[PDB]
């Protein structure tokens, strides 16, 4: 169907979107559902735990993707340590690209949650995060950006070169010869009249990377005045370098 | 650092 290969092959290891909303969905309602009243139930904080069950999801996509599951623990753990926000962001965007419409958020569970909503229970250093987010989506919704797409972006963002003390540096390198090929090869066969799709899609890479900065800042910085409940893997991820 | 969680996970 002008298909490539690899492609095909990254499109069988990706989840399937409803058990996971499903999941996660469950799981906010196991939380809430115990500690009825006394706690902390507020806005954000919900977000950060949906945010910490992406996270989980992500990591058993990664666990079992063709070419990462060939890496040793070390690897793996690096490879995920340098772009978990990444992913995160990119999860978030590509599911409001597909499943997203005028001002309303799609969340992971498969709740929308009207933009205008989100904006006056959160702080603006947080709406401004979400509203880069949001500006991607936009460019992202107007480049017809797709499922296939979407998978070699995740390779692309999970394969980085730029991680030093890689054990089997030649693998990483090779996945990214490997996807890049792959996703120019497509956007042309299957969107041959806009000249550069493929340039462009790459342009959101080194965007989505700056906010996933910002994000963790903001995240540091709401933690380190109990602000966030806890989660063993966002806060630990959050912990990697941290300066 | 020794990614604890992570390291449950992805072994």
């Amino acid at each position: 169907a002008s298909i490539p290969h690899l492609i095909l092959e990254l499109l069988k290891c990706e989840p399937d979107e409803p058990q996971v909303q499903a999941k996660i969905m469950a799981y906010l309602q196991q939380e809430q559902s115990n500690r009825n009243r006394q706690e902390k139930l507020s806005a954000f904080g919900l977000l950060c735990k949906m945010a910490d069950q992406t996270l989980f999801s992500i990591v058993e996509w990664a666990r079992s993707s063709i070419f990462f599951r060939e890496l040793k623990v070390d690897d793996q753990m690096k490879l995920l340590q340098n772009c978990w926000s990444e992913l995160l962001i990119l999860d978030h965007i590509y599911r409001q690209v597909a499943h997203g419409k005028e001002g309303t958020i799609f969340l992971v569970t498969g709740e929308h949650v009207d933009y205008s909503t989100i904006i006056s229970h959160t702080e603006v250093a947080f709406n401004n995060l979400l509203s880069l987010a949001q500006e991607l989506v936009v460019r992202l919704r107007s480049l017809q950006f797709d499922q296939r797409e979407f998978v070699c972006l995740k390779f692309l963002v999970l394969f980085s070169s730029d991680v030093k003390n890689l054990e089997n540096l030649q693998l990483v390198e090779g996945v990214q010869e490997q996807v890049n090929a792959a996703l120019l090869d497509y956007t042309v066969c299957n969107y041959p009249q806009q000249t550069e799709k493929f340039g462009q899609l790459l342009l959101r890479l080194p965007e989505i990377r700056a906010i996933s900065k910002q994000a963790e800042d903001y995240l540091y910085y709401k933690h380190v005045n109990g602000d966030v409940p806890y989660n063993n893997l966002l806060i630990e991820m959050l912990h990697a370098k941290r300066a | 650092s020794h990614p604890t969680i992570l390291y449950t996970l992805l072994s």
